[PDB]
């Protein structure tokens, strides 16, 4: 009897209707000539992974798979699915069932078949398969990331990793607009030379490999202009520019506005209608244009519950097919809940886009940011259609944050953000996960101190015995069973943290080696922290000021080394012990 | 320059 795997993104539906089976070492593959080159493919790769052949000629001795779309005409697939159907399923919607030796994959579309092919990767271990007859379709019909954060943008196999990342974990797009990368925007004016437009052409290959629409975007509301035959020969450069990786496959296209000087909201939406016209629509085959205007949070938006001038009057010329995005009620933010949405949705008569700024760290370099989606209101998707994270410049540590994101886009109801961060970390870290959910619990809230803050507390637990000591302590209960445990807790800190140092691949390590060296200077200060506690009520001096120096001596690498973590839990309790 | 907002 064989168990369903942690899967990701959740499926909408799912059922065991059988105890599993184990795949053949050898299987029929049945309707590939015509079903999705690119979920054939990934079928392909997979098999050769598992060392699993493929048949020359039927043999009724072995597992059997069945794959196409609805829209296929292949009766041997109906067959198998056994009255369940991907027909009435929004598009990339698919069905899959696994009974009685035969797994069949129906997609309402390729992308469909692509995604059914991911859940079937996701669902075979060491080649068991539980029985299952699931439907499944996501919640927001764009799911993934937009590449916009400030300082060193992502390198070509780094995004090569993430593009592959994506499309095993149903998103479906990706947004290239590095804020440094100096043709998005500096110099947008300037073609690509032609050893960068062969990496392009990989990535949009790769991109079209999985499933994931690349958006190239461009930011040229520095300098451009709008009036007369500059504006003609400025706008001609955005087409110039867009054309050449038209030219290579691309099919989206993004004109960003943000942090600007100029604030002209009806030239801004000028050009963008105008690009829908001559560009988006004439080429018929372009989705629909992608922007975010000057003003992209609500502050900065709304005022007194009525749009601001720039806000009204951009909503007011903007085309009704672009997509808008806006990152909530702040540039960075604890929240969107839905009257949030509700009020944006409403300025702008449409289903709004999100461009979600976390974990992006831009704006404290210092901490990483490894919590789950967080705050985002789990019926957004009454006013928003459209859901992209900006990611950190460490694209290794963004997959935690991004898994969580493909499954609050894809099932957006179902989605419980502790055991979706939990399963991020089980699924990408393996024999490590237990130790890194005890590092990355640290390591889930941003504070800037001002104008940002996002994401889950930081160890909301241990936050919660800490606090439980202080109170136990000040009206004289008998605290010690509690300074065991915590003990346990500082000690299991450090254990787990040099298990990282010790274990993680080079990928991940050189992402947070200063970060790991934080947390084990701050578990040791909290063990000081607490000798300091025992020494007191044992009346000690000789213990207590051995502690106190130990405590201030780990604080004082803490509060001068770059590396920023735990500031209100393992950091606070030091501070909080020294008073 | 660096990252958004103030
Ligand atoms: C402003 O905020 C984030 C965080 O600094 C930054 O990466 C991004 O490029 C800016 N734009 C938007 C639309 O948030």
């Amino acid at each position: 009897q064989v168990l369903v795997p942690n899967l990701n993104p959740t499926p909408e539906n799912l059922e065991v209707v059988g105890d599993g089976f184990k795949i053949t070492s050898s299987i029929n593959l049945v309707g590939e000539e015509e079903a999705d080159e690119n979920a054939v493919n990934a079928l392909r790769e997979f098999l050769t992974a598992n060392n699993i052949e493929i048949n020359s000629e039927n043999d009724p001795n072995s597992t059997t798979l069945i794959i196409g779309e609805v829209d296929d005409d292949i009766p041997e697939l109906d067959e198998a699915l056994n009255g369940t159907t991907a027909e009435n399923l929004k598009e990339e919607g698919y069905a899959l069932v696994s009974n009685d030796g035969k797994i069949a994959i129906e997609g309402k579309d390729g992308d469909g078949t692509f995604y059914g092919v991911q859940t079937f990767k996701q669902l075979v271990k060491e080649s068991n398969i539980p029985e299952v007859n699931i439907t499944d379709y996501p919640t927001v019909s764009a799911r993934g990331i937009v590449e916009g954060f400030y300082g060193t943008p992502w390198t070509h196999q780094d995004r090569l990793d993430q593009i592959k990342f994506y499309g095993e974990n149903k998103l479906n797009t990706y947004i290239y607009a590095p804020k440094d990368d100096p043709y998005h925007r500096e110099k947008w004016r300037e073609p690509y030379p032609e050893s960068e437009m062969q990496r392009m052409q990989e990535l949009i290959n790769a991109s079209a490999e999985n499933k994931v629409d690349f958006v190239f975007g461009i930011s040229p509301g520095i300098d451009i202009r709008f009036d007369g035959d500059a504006g003609e020969e400025d706008f001609n450069h955005l087409i110039t520019k867009a054309e050449s990786l038209y030219d290579m496959g691309v099919r989206s296209f993004a004109i960003y506005w943000d942090n600007i000087q100029d604030k002209s909201a009806a030239k801004h939406a000028q050009v963008l209608n105008r690009f829908n016209e001559e560009f988006v629509k004439a080429k018929g085959d372009v989705k629909p244009l992608i922007t975010v205007p000057t003003e992209y949070d609500t502050g900065a938006m709304v005022s007194n519950g009525q749009p601001r001038a720039y806000t009204r009057i951009f909503a007011e010329t903007v085309d009704p097919s672009i997509e808008v995005m806006w990152t909530g009620p702040g540039v960075v933010t604890n929240e969107i809940p839905l009257s949030d949405a509700q009020l944006i949705s409403g300025i702008y008569d449409r289903n709004m886009a999100v461009w979600w700024n976390y974990p992006v760290t831009d704006y404290f370099k210092g901490k990483l940011a490894l919590g789950p989606m967080h705050g985002l209101d789990k019926g957004l998707n009454q006013y928003v259609d459209f859901f992209t994270v900006n990611p950190m410049e460490h694209a290794e540590l963004s997959k935690i944050s991004i898994h969580t994101a493909a499954d609050y886009s894809w099932n957006m109801d179902n989605y419980d953000y502790d055991k979706a961060w939990n399963r991020a970390i089980d699924m990408l870290y393996g024999d490590l996960a237990e130790d890194m959910k005890v590092f990355a619990n640290h390591s889930t809230r941003m504070d800037n101190k001002t104008w940002a803050k996002s994401g889950r507390e930081d160890a909301p637990e241990l936050r919660a015995k800490m606090d439980e000591l202080w109170n136990k302590l000040s009206s004289k209960e008998d605290a010690s069973a509690l300074i065991e445990e915590l003990y346990g807790e500082f000690a299991r800190m450090e254990e787990a943290c040099n298990n990282l140092k010790a274990n993680l691949p080079e990928v991940a390590l050189e992402e947070c080696s200063r970060q790991l060296d934080e947390l084990i200077t701050l578990a040791q200060g909290d063990k000081a922290s607490l000798d300091m506690i025992v020494a007191q009520l044992n009346e000690d001096t000789e213990a207590y000021e051995s502690a106190k120096e130990i405590a201030q001596n780990k604080l004082n690498t803490a509060l001068s080394s770059f590396a920023v973590i735990s500031e209100k839990v393992a950091q606070s309790f030091i501070q909080e012990a020294l008073s | 320059v660096a990252h958004s907002g103030a």
